[PDB]
């Protein structure tokens, strides 16, 4: 039950570090339109 | 000339010579997006 949430967290961090690039992938075609206008 | 009006001053001749540096930003600024879009490594 300890590695359980070790193994839980890792694919957790992976979706961290991957939502946080794509969110920011979000983000700069995000404003992007904005100055588009 | 009748026919030939719907060539000419509709829209000014002076102001089509303006609007073509338009036109040509548009296409210019469209595709500085499509390689702003492709070109930027997203992925790490």
């Amino acid at each position: 039950n300890h590695e359980a949430a070790t193994c839980l967290e890792d694919v957790v961090y992976r979706g961290d570090m991957l939502l946080e690039k794509i969110q920011s992938a979000l983000a700069d075609i995000a404003q992007s339109q904005l100055k588009t206008r | 000339k009748l026919i030939s009006t719907m060539p000419g001053i509709h829209l000014s001749p002076e102001q089509q010579q303006q609007q073509l540096q338009s036109l040509r930003e548009q296409v210019r600024t469209k595709n500085e997006l499509l390689q702003k879009y492709k070109s930027l490594c997203m992925f790490e």
